[PDB]
């Protein structure tokens, strides 16, 4: 986020066009629920989802 | 489907050669012991969660 939460315009391209699936891993973080963590403790999965959403928002900004 | 028989576990029956193992066969009508519980052995779903296609289910004996 702090890499690209500004209109950096470079780290965003560096991240989206990554041959690592990481851009897909962020989406999975948002959507898919963490099965063991969420049952035992729900706050941390919520924090993960919020941070993933903030990162994805950072990934568009002035584009 | 091919055999038209239900997988039933005869609890009080030794296996072919196992010293202290139970026997499982195909009964054409069920001996009231043909109930198998799909517990979450995959460690991904939780009790009551939908059985995930491909999930490592645990078809434990009921009777």
């Amino acid at each position: 986020t702090e890499y690209c939460q500004g209109p950096c315009h470079e780290n965003q391209t560096c991240i989206v066009t990554h041959e690592s699936n990481g851009i897909d891993i962020i989406t999975a973080l948002i959507l898919n629920d963490i099965s063991p963590l969420c049952k035992y403790r729900m706050d941390l999965v919520l924090q993960l989802k919020d941070n993933a959403s903030k990162l994805l928002l950072a990934l568009m900004e002035s584009r | 489907m091919k055999s038209n028989k239900y997988l039933t576990v005869n609890k009080r029956l030794p296996a072919l050669l196992e010293k202290n193992a139970m026997r499982v066969t195909l009964d054409a009508t069920g001996n009231e012991g043909s109930w198998l519980f799909i517990q979450p052995f995959w460690k991904l779903r939780s009790n009551g969660d939908n059985v995930v296609v491909g999930d490592k289910v645990i078809l434990n004996p009921v009777n």
